[PDB]
RNA sequence: UCACCCUCGA
DNA sequence: TGCATCCGTGAGTCGAGGGTG
DNA sequence: TTGTGGGAGCTGTCACGGATGCA
């Protein structure tokens, strides 16, 4: 069943299936609090 | 609405708190039930075991004393 | 040398050893030619006469001729569109981009209606719609955003044969597809068992004899033509039915499911699908392809473009004879056709639809829907009341054009970091899109460089990621055929001499001839001195052949190269990986506050800059009358004024600032075509994507280890790599269910100090400096009072607050972002402005920031040498030359040799030679090394500009020679020896470094990847309302996804509590998140995790699938998974002092 | 915030 | 009622920005 | 609730195990 634009509607099964389904995307791994990211530059000054 | 906002929303104002603590407990409970919880006056009289006159007198007197207690008005 | 074809262009002395017989065409012609064809502009008119295609017919004119006439089912009344015409543009480009409009012009047609019954004629002029128009820069403006239509790579119509080996058995089965420009496909295949069948519209393969007898052929007639083929005889022996009308009826039942078969409707549908010009469009390109492939009609019969029964006979005979594979084949009327399978990736069989054809293909669909509406009107309406105005409904055409320019994959957000990015974006060729192959259909074999891409598509410039091989830049000298093919110029070689006659060749015409190379020895008259030269074979395989057999020769080196790739000096010294990275990284460079043209370059900077469109050029020869920072007014010899307004601090699509600065003074005499004012990355007319830096090639204390980069602090203090970054903020006040929002300075519970930078409107004031969290636009929103605070309802009930119950929705500055408010524009519903429904006011605040170079910022050269800045040392710590000049950038040595980009080293050597200048000694001179190329490159003043054209750049001997005659400095010292190296002093201890280090001048670009953009941090933030996990993205203040493989790693460590904490109390535990924040705030221990809410969502999703899921106790039954609401009341009533 | 698509980054 | 054929499943991770439905 | 009237795109993907379904 195609909505306007002929894209297939996400069904109740599509919510579970795939790497973007509940299991893969929302259960096996998730986004967390107290987390950041940035570009890494070398520091030779540091201890291991 | 983060967990930070949700955790700070739980804490009291500690300004309206103090002003209410200054009110007489008899008038404080009256202004609480009739204003915070918004009971009808007869039902507030039923809850406090006191007649209608006592309830409404404590109500308006505590209203006035609280009005005199706080001038912040959200600044 | 001079490159004097462009007036006023700076003198860049060229090492080129070969003359350029042909000049780079208009780099945007791929776009302007297409659109001027679509319209029919007089520029396109004149062009056609020259082309010899005397019959000139525009694209809109073509759609009109295909649509006209529109006949009713009775044939009593017809409606024919005749003439397309364009009224002037509605609004200028700047106004369109400001008001979020579409740059468009009204489209009119002459719709003539004729009633045959009463024999009356009614002409008219009908308004079709507001047609989006292409700019002079080759772009479009859609809803206020600039966009480009990428030329799509699609297979041309025709018949295509392929040899499918790898059936169940090792047996070659040959297949053929007849693919039109529009209609139903045709497919002929052969099976594992020997048969021939027609697979029509994905239906089951019926024997081809069914179609043969359905077109009127009889067994005695078809057995004759295919008699030499026993496979056809075997298929007729295995035939199910033999007859004409029953073949029609069986073709019918194959086309028709669930409905009764009939012979009359069989004939009608079978004749309507293919030979009728309505439902079947055989392209003119398609008719040409099939008439060249099958040779049936070569006597110029282009009168009709449709399948001929002879071409289907020819296709079937070709298919069956291809199993034998005899070279010469003759159709009953055909001409000595060679029998061979077709290459799908060859650029003779793979055309491109430019912007004009894509717009035409959307217009065609819209107009066909309008024709349906016309036919519907022709019945219900009262005759003698209709007009061509009442029959035409232009809604579907407008919807089609809007849908195209908004949602089409080929309409792409214009990429403008610098002029070069937009220039190549307009010349990109994309293989993905509607009508072409999908993304899952893209195999390794379509992405590889095809030998037909030589001189047509650049093999170096292509994405590194998943789009590799799917997006490619058009070559420099290539142009698009009217049929949609890509042609490349060559030089006609007669009697072994090379003339100035240039012949453009397509991939088809090219393989018949053997092409020489651009690098070739030439007699002073013109002839090959070498015995056998290397050439590209028809097969494309390289070989050797004498000079009398060479038909054509390359017009120039870089013929195969795109614009961005041909700007890499010493490209031939770099591997295709790093050359690809350099070409792709040039167009990622930001503009700098002032642009410095590269000391060492190619000849492409000037031309690429002026064709890119971000530079101001004089349209007519004249003298400057006035020059201001705002505009430049020139007075022609005509006496006519012409003025050019300067784009000043205008934000580009990607945030890079696009300033324009005049390069001329009042009273200067400018010739037509000269550069009047520079753009963002242009310098005196040439592309300048970076700066010329003093580079030292040596490992320095590990701060440049593993591709990092060490910078001199000068580049901060002197603003060498400083760039201006503008960003737009937008906020609108609208109507909610509780009322309307208001943009006002009146913000409840807010200090006067933070509001100090706001005017009376609540909008920030121009010129103020904004910090993270500063209010840009004050906006209040009516509060529903359902979430109103109990302690606040105390206030509202005791003090009797009546009028205003609102909350603060004001726009604030995002994290990590700060700058100076440049401009503010505002639209009000109280005034006359077009705003979406419910939206009262809409205000945009522009904020610019001056970003110095910094740790983490990304620098890269033209040779694919990238890196971030590990450390910026003070000017004293930097190793300095003998005269005390500290080097600007230290590039690690270990990165050069393995990556096969040594063009950077030669660039460094020639850059020092150009910085210090040189004087080659010429007393009994003309030394054998300098004799070959150098013409007046003998001496050059310091900081000269020179060019090394790709594949014609300075040879190694000449660079080694220049390294010796380097002019000394002001003190008479030669600081860089003939090895290109120099003695450096450690600026920290003071001792000189023991060995000489290569120093020189390298062109370094600041790519658009900066720490100010990429740094992100989140302790707590917004969550998605469905799964309750933290959001994602820096814009949304999201968290980092701890993915599946990260959990694998965490488990491999055996760290259970870390994995649980990451997955429960940090992400999905609704009661655990606030518990953790509260516990840390009060300095207590962290509590025990709960249940992930997304698991509850999973259980509900399974229950919605009719799966009864229940969580069982240890020994008990199902456990209640939700919580009662009475847990939260105790602490609230206590905080209110019960 | 939801879903697509596009172009990018390692 | 033995076997070809057609159908369903699968095809790396993590980031950024834009547009439109 | 008249008299008229046959869709848009695709496929230029590959490998593998199993149930379907044909003859």
């Amino acid at each position: 069943v195609t909505g306007p634009g002929n894209r297939p509607l996400k069904s109740l099964s599509d919510l579970l299936k795939g790497k973007q389904g509940r299991f893969r995307q929302n259960l096996l791994g998730k986004r967390v609090d107290y987390s950041g990211r940035s570009v890494i530059v070398v520091g030779p000054q540091l201890k291991l | 609405r983060s967990a930070e906002v949700e955790a700070l929303e739980a804490l009291p104002d500690t300004e309206i708190k103090e002003a209410l603590q200054a009110l007489p407990e008899e008038f404080r409970m009256a202004v609480y039930y009739a204003d915070v919880e918004g009971f009808p006056y007869k039902e507030i009289a039923e809850i406090m075991d006191t007649p209608i006159g006592t309830v409404m007198s404590r109500l308006h007197r505590g209203r006035r004393q609280l009005r005199g207690l706080l001038a912040d008005v959200a600044r | 040398s001079s490159n004097n074809s462009v007036p006023g262009a700076p003198n860049r002395v060229s090492f080129a050893k070969l003359r350029e017989p042909l000049e780079v065409p208009g780099l945007l012609d791929v776009q302007t030619d297409s659109f001027e064809w679509l319209i029919g502009s007089p520029r396109w008119r004149e062009s056609a006469a020259e082309r010899g295609d005397v019959n000139p017919v525009g694209g809109l004119e073509e759609v009109l001729y295909e649509l006209s006439p529109i006949e009713d089912f009775s044939g009593s009344m017809s409606l024919s569109f005749s003439d397309p015409r364009f009224d002037d543009v509605k609004a200028p480009v700047d106004e369109c981009k400001d008001k979020d409009m579409t740059y468009a012009a009204p489209l009119f047609v002459t719709a003539e209606f004729i009633n045959n019954n009463t024999g009356e004629i009614k002409s008219q002029t009908v308004f079709m719609g507001d047609f989006p128009m292409m700019t002079e820069k080759g772009t479009f403006i859609i809803n206020g955003t600039e966009r480009v239509v990428v030329s799509q790579l699609v297979r041309s119509p025709g018949v295509y044969f392929d040899e499918t080996i790898d059936k169940s058995t090792d047996k070659t089965l040959h297949s053929v597809k007849v693919i039109p420009s529009r209609g139903a496909w045709l497919e002929f295949d052969v099976d594992k068992r020997d048969t021939v069948g027609v697979r029509i519209d994905r239906k089951r393969r019926q024997p081809v004899t069914v179609l043969l007898k359905a077109l009127g052929w009889t067994s005695e007639q078809i057995v004759e033509r295919f008699g030499f083929s026993e496979i056809m005889r075997s298929t007729l022996e295995k035939d199910n039915t033999v007859g004409t009308d029953e073949a029609l009826l069986d073709i019918y039942r194959k086309l028709r499911p669930g409905e009764p078969p009939t012979k009359e409707s069989a004939q009608t549908l079978l004749e309507n699908l293919f030979f009728k010009e309505k439902r079947y469009d055989l392209a003119r390109v398609g008719r040409y392809k099939v008439n060249k492939k099958l040779g049936l009609h070569v006597g110029e019969p282009i009168t009709s473009s449709t399948l001929t029964e002879e071409d289907v006979v020819a296709t079937i005979e070709y298919l069956v004879r291809l199993h034998e594979g005899q070279t010469t084949m003759t159709v009953p009327g055909g001409v000595e056709v060679p029998v061979e399978t077709d290459d799908i990736d060859h650029f003779g069989n793979r055309r491109l639809r430019t912007v004009g054809e894509l717009i035409q293909n959307q217009i065609r669909v819209g107009m066909s829907r309008m024709e349906r509406v016309v036919r519907e009107r022709m019945t219900t309406q009262d005759v003698e009341a209709i007009t061509p105005q009442t029959l035409i409904n232009i809604r579907p055409v407008v919807a089609a054009i809007k849908e195209f320019f908004g949602t089409s994959q080929l309409s792409q957000f214009m990429d403008q970091n610098n002029p070069l990015s937009g220039l190549t974006h307009k010349r990109r060729l994309s293989a993905l899109g509607p009508g072409g192959l999908s993304r899952e259909r893209a195999g390794l074999e379509v992405r590889d460089v095809h030998p037909s891409h030589y001189g047509r598509m650049c093999p170096i410039e292509t994405p590194e990621g998943p789009n590799i091989g799917l997006i490619g830049s058009l070559s420099v000298y290539a142009r698009v055929n009217p049929f949609g093919f890509i042609e490349t110029p060559y030089r006609k070689v007669v009697d072994g001499v090379v003339s100035d006659e240039i012949v453009y060749l397509t991939a088809d015409e090219e393989d018949r001839h053997v092409v020489a190379q651009a690098n070739s020895p030439i007699d002073a008259d013109g002839r090959f001195v070498e015995p056998r030269v290397l050439v590209r074979r028809k097969a494309g395989e390289v070989e050797y052949v004498p000079s009398s057999e060479v038909d054509y020769m390359d017009v120039s080196p870089r013929q195969m190269v795109s614009v961005a790739t041909a700007m890499i000096p010493f490209l031939e010294h770099d591997d295709a990986n790093r050359a690809l990275m350099g070409a792709n990284m040039q167009r990622q460079a930001v503009p700098l506050v002032r642009s410095e043209a590269p000391l060492v370059g190619t000849g492409m900077e000037l031309r690429a800059a002026i064709d890119a469109g971000d530079v101001v050029v004089a349209e007519e020869s004249g003298v400057i009358e006035e020059v201001s920072a705002d505009y430049i007014t020139v007075m022609h010899d005509n006496g006519t004024r012409r003025t050019y307004r300067m784009r000043k601090f205008a934000r580009s699509n990607h945030g890079t600032c696009a300033n324009q600065c005049p390069i001329v003074d009042a009273g200067d005499r400018v010739e037509a075509g000269q550069v009047i004012a520079d753009g963002p990355c242009t310098d005196d007319g040439e592309m300048a994507l970076g700066k010329n830096l003093l580079v030292a090639i040596m490992p320095w204390e590990g701060h440049n280890y593993e591709d990092a980069i060490i910078l001199s602090n000068r580049l901060v203090e002197e603003d060498v790599l400083t760039s201006i970054h503008i960003e737009e903020h937008e906020i609108d006040a609208r109507d909610t269910k509780l009322g309307a929002e208001e943009i006002t300075r009146d913000i409840p519970n807010i200090s006067d100090e933070v509001l100090a930078d706001l005017d009376e409107r609540g909008i920030v004031r121009i010129g103020a400096e904004v910090r993270d969290g500063d209010i840009l636009v004050g906006k209040v929103t009516p509060k529903g009072e359902t979430e109103l605070t109990p302690e606040e309802r105390l206030l509202r009930a005791i003090f009797g607050e009546k009028a205003r119950e609102v909350r603060d929705t004001s726009l604030k500055v995002p994290h990590g972002e700060s700058g100076k408010v440049i401009g503010i524009r505002v639209f009000s519903r109280e005034d006359e402005d077009e705003l979406p429904a419910g939206v009262n006011e809409l205000v945009r605040v522009y904020v610019a920031q001056k970003r110095k170079i910094s740790d983490g910022d990304k620098l890269a050269g033209r040779h694919g040498n990238k890196g971030v800045i590990g450390k910026i040392l003070p000017v004293e710590d930097m190793p300095f030359l003998a005269d005390g000049t500290p080097v600007d950038i230290i590039l690690n040595t270990h990165g050069v040799p393995r990556r096969m980009n040594i063009g950077q080293i030669l660039e460094t050597h020639l850059g020092w030679c150009a910085h210090s200048g040189w004087k080659v000694d010429a007393a009994k001179g003309v030394p054998d090394w300098a004799a070959r190329l150098p013409d007046e490159l003998l001496e050059a003043q310091p900081n000269a500009i020179v060019s090394t054209p790709v594949f014609d750049g300075a040879q190694e001997a000449e660079l080694q020679g220049l390294l010796s005659c380097t002019l000394p400095n002001r003190d008479g010292d030669v600081l860089v020896d003939a090895d290109g190296k120099a003695m450096l002093f450690d600026g920290r201890s003071g001792e000189p470094f023991p060995y000489p280090v290569t120093v020189g001048y390298m062109y370094i670009m600041k790519l658009h990847h900066l720490v100010d953009d990429k740094i992100h941090a989140r302790s707590t933030g917004p969550y998605s309302m469905i799964t309750q996990q933290p959001l994602g993205g820096k814009a949304q203040f999201g968290g980092q996804r701890f993915g599946e493989m990260e959990c694998w790693a965490m488990q491999a460590y055996g760290a259970a509590y870390t994995l649980q904490e990451l997955l429960t109390i940090k992400s999905d535990d609704t009661v655990g998140r606030v518990k953790v924040y509260e516990a840390i705030v009060k300095g207590e221990n962290i509590p025990e995790p709960g249940i992930p809410e997304s698991f509850k969502v999973l259980l509900k999703e399974l229950q919605s699938l009719c799966l009864n899921v229940e969580v069982l106790s240890s020994d008990g039954a199902a456990i209640e998974l939700r919580e009662g609401e009475d847990e939260d009341l105790e602490r609230a009533a206590a905080n209110l002092g019960i």
